[PDB]
């Protein structure tokens, strides 16, 4: 209640205010990031979809070109074509793919740590909140052993106080601590299974450059 | 860093067992 | 008694109820692949060429993953008709099928994650309601005037079970993730050698017939 | 009080809690003892076998050093793949594909012989990471005991509470001793095989080199 | 009495205690230090790369990049792969310099990763003891407090509440120690993943620009 | 009593937990100053020997300039390790063979060095991690003889036990005692053994790019006489 939570005692009352304050950061994060995550993913899979049919890179800036200007596949094929471009001229073809990759999976990388931001706050939450909560929870029973030496009547109604705030401390301790190490562990698997996803489109560009290279400079020798 | 958890909890159940008793 | 640690029991039992079912459903899942797998590759241990490789595996059925990677490598020579560079060929073949295993890596360990939670926080959503049940008991002593504990003991009792079933929950999860990381294990490693020999089979005849037209 | 009598004196659950434990232990430290005279055994004539091999200024005086090693030696195993793929690579004119190849296989080998020595590590891991759930699992039983007690009793005295909580620290007690040695043992098994999987690389490096040595000198070697 | 609270502890928790506190003043020290000069850094990086992104050569590069200043780690960068064009300047093989470029500036940045770390062993040691410390400090102190009931006989009235009133406080201070510890060590550990991440596409807009002008060099005087 | 009596009173199992927790701080004090004579001197040590092959600039130069640094310098020993590979290479035209097999040799020993730097710290990691444990057991054990105890007669009046609670108690409080100074001393241990790895790193990255590059300035300035 307001008033008996609010009974006897400062840094108790505080621990608590905080740990409830950390699990609201914890279901804020889950909500806004959740919404982001299932519009982006869900982008992504109908992107790659289309693009598995572009039997050269052409095709694909043809699927793609609608896509959209802050979709990711347009910005990986516009990285590729733009490698394409600043590289007119040059015989070695063994180097260009080189360069493609070294800007694609980079790309990638970058948007891998682009996802886990503010993965670290869960982490931190989840990591600490039970030892918060112990500390919580040793404050209370030392709280409880300064009440029996005050009075000196020993036991058991003047222990009760300082055993109620303890067992507070800790209940929400464990309220705040595993909603936030459950969410970043999804988190860690969706951020996985999404990085790995991007990887795939990556790829496809990769391999219908590097084909297509090989087929343009094979095809002008023989015939 | 883990089992200090399970460690203070068997602990302050140590200190609260005799809290208990009597007086 | 109370309400919140009946909840918090049902909810470990619920929890028990779905480890057992990714028990059984993952059991016949596991199985099944790795027989089939292991099938494959003895079969395939008589390829002396990708030729003879694409046809032992022709009818090993459209779900095997063997005619998938050989399908891959097969499409990938296909794509490629007409290019005189075979170093180019090999890179995008490996390319494309060291993507296929991390795949179905990713896809056979989908369910791991709840028996890793259930079994990691199982024993804390106990704690949490003996916790709470304790904490409404001694909030009772705090009430009226009392002592001598023998009143409250058995609602602290009833809270000791919570945490007692959550260890029991907590167990199941524990051994079951185990042995499913074990078998996903050898599982990638069976797929990852069916891979192997596809890409080695690959490489030799392209070397041989590339060296072969250079006379 | 005593060991024997402890048991004899407990309860069914602490008993069941006991006996597992304790068989729990005992599966740790077979595991132990039979994986560690296996595991000095496979590191000293490994080194051995290093040894000789370590003369070779070619690939063929290695495969004649290793003739007489073993059947089940790993370096002729090694140098036995080496062998295989030069002989399925006969007539190629690209040698640094057979080198790519070659490495390919030896170092998927090493990666193989790893997944084998941990072939037992799952239930030392699995023993460490349940041991402490069953072990305070029986504590927590000892303790409600007790409160049990102060529920007949009605008395709050401490000899009424003094079985359970007596037998909840029995549960504790043993919970470590179980639970501890399989942690250690577990990462000092990972230590060991660490170093073993790498040692077993170095041997592969030793091979690849060789062949890639030899390729070189013979591609060079008539052009002229 | 917090006077009389301490007072009634002992010297070893008072080691404990004293200890603690210290252990969070240089905590607190690390974090403003580390983290004024973290940032500096970090939002320089910021506005070079922001500047280099615009370079469509590696002389426009070097141009864009004149100052910068000096200690500027991307005019470092640079630098490194020129000294690496000039100490190959005769070499007809342009596979060779780009290698070597990339083993030079990619181990450059590593480097400087060894260079921020520097210093942060201290926390994560800090953050690890702290719990193990106050724990000490409350088992002693409840060791002292039995002692106590031990000499004088009966029952103990009040004497030491207040003795394991302050190993409690001992606990206390060593979890409040030991946590800012730890927070403080990953906020370090992420931003510093994001700072070689940083870095690194620097070097690696050096590099590329590198590969492509030399690759465009040598095909233009490949046909005339 | 006081502390030695309390430790000379105490029951069997107890006092071999606490014989065992001051074995394993001896030990951990052992290892830390052995290892500490030897870390320092090899270190500084590869300092100077990285600030003098810093102006090698050729590999000739190299091999002049770590011409004397011991016959357990390492630097002296990887540089022989490239050495040795062009001379069982003589007669190869490939010289991007020479470079790989060059490469694949020293990034193999540096780990080598590496992991025989680690040895022994599987005792520091393993007694900072377990020293608390087994005292918590010496504790554990301790009170439940104890409490074994108070059922027997059976007695009540805390004052005739707390004896057992103490001496058990001090078991954890050795544990403690042991295990902190085995933690910092891993801790430094990891990351100056780190910085070792990452000095000798240099090193050898210093053979390997002279080594490319004599042999691309001697292929190409043979190419165009
Ligand atoms: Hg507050
Ligand atoms: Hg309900
Ligand atoms: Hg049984
Ligand atoms: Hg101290
Ligand atoms: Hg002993």
């Amino acid at each position: 209640v307001w008033g008996m939570y609010q009974h006897a005692d400062i840094v108790v009352k505080c621990v608590m205010i905080g740990l409830i304050l950390a699990s609201v950061v914890t279901w804020a994060i889950f909500f806004s990031k959740s919404v982001e995550f299932f519009n982006q993913k869900r982008r992504l899979k109908r992107e790659q979809q289309l693009l598995a049919e572009a039997r050269s890179l052409n095709q694909a800036n043809d699927i793609a070109a609608d896509f959209g200007s802050k979709s990711l596949s347009l910005h990986l094929l516009n990285e590729a074509q733009n490698e394409l471009e600043l590289s007119e001229g040059s015989d070695d073809n063994e180097g260009i793919k080189e360069r493609t990759s070294f800007r694609l999976e980079r790309r990638v990388a970058a948007v891998g740590r682009q996802m886990g931001r503010g993965n670290g706050y869960l982490a931190t939450i989840g990591a600490i909140s039970p030892f918060v909560g112990l500390f919580g929870t040793v404050w209370g029973i030392m709280n409880s052993f300064i009440g029996i030496a005050q009075t000196q009547t020993t036991n058991l109604a003047v222990v009760a106080p300082g055993i109620a705030e303890a067992l507070l401390a800790t209940a929400i301790g464990l309220v705040a601590a595993i909603p936030a190490v459950v969410i970043y562990n999804v988190f860690a698997r969706q951020i996985g299974g999404f990085k790995a996803m991007l990887g795939d489109v990556a790829a496809q560009v990769l391999l219908l450059q590097s084909r297509d290279l090989d087929l343009e400079a094979s095809a002008a020798a023989h015939p | 860093p883990f089992i200090d958890v399970m460690l203070v909890l068997l602990i302050i159940f140590m200190v609260a067992a005799p809290l208990a008793t009597v007086d």
